[PDB]
């Protein structure tokens, strides 16, 4: 979004971009795609708390 | 039933037909197997669709 | 103008 114009992209897929983007394969994101926003969820009300 | 991955890219669609392209450029390739990575399968991904993916191969074998 | 090898072909043909 801040390229130029926006492009929209559903959010999982900008997920396995940015995880392909540190050198994991763009499979781990769906094989695990529940657990990994799982974790993002309890990490954010972590930061909360 | 095996899930295919494009290597680099987008796997994206009009309302007939289904292209795997670069992310930042439209230009569609036709969907092959020298295009996508094998791993797990159908019962895992989200938002996987039905389609073929193309062998090169086959009409070599038979030509 | 040059050529390009495909390793296809030979194993075709063997
Ligand atoms: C990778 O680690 C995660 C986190 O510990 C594992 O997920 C947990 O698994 C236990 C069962 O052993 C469940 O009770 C938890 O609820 C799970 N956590 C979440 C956020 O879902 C995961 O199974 C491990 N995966 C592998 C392949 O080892
Ligand atoms: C989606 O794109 C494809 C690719 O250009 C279009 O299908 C082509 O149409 C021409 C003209 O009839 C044929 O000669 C090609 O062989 C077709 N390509 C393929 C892969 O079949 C298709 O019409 C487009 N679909 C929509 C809804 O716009
Ligand atoms: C996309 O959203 C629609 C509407 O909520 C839902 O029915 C569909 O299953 C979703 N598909 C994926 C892959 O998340
Ligand atoms: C593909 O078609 C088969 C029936 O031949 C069906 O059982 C399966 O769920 C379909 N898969 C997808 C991703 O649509």
């Amino acid at each position: 979004f801040g390229a130029g114009p926006a492009l929209q992209i559903p959010f999982p897929m900008q997920m396995a971009y940015r995880f392909n983007g540190i050198g994991v394969t763009q499979n781990v994101l769906y094989e695990n795609q529940k657990l990994i926003a799982n974790q993002f969820n309890s990490a954010i009300g972590k930061i909360q708390d | 039933g095996k899930a295919h991955f494009p290597r680099e890219g987008v796997f994206v669609s009009n309302g007939t037909h289904w292209f795997v392209t670069q992310r930042n450029f439209y230009e569609p390739q036709i969907i092959t197997t020298d295009n996508t990575f094998v791993s797990g399968n159908c019962d895992v991904v989200i938002g996987i669709v039905n389609n073929t993916v193309y062998d090169p191969l086959q009409p070599e074998l038979d030509s």
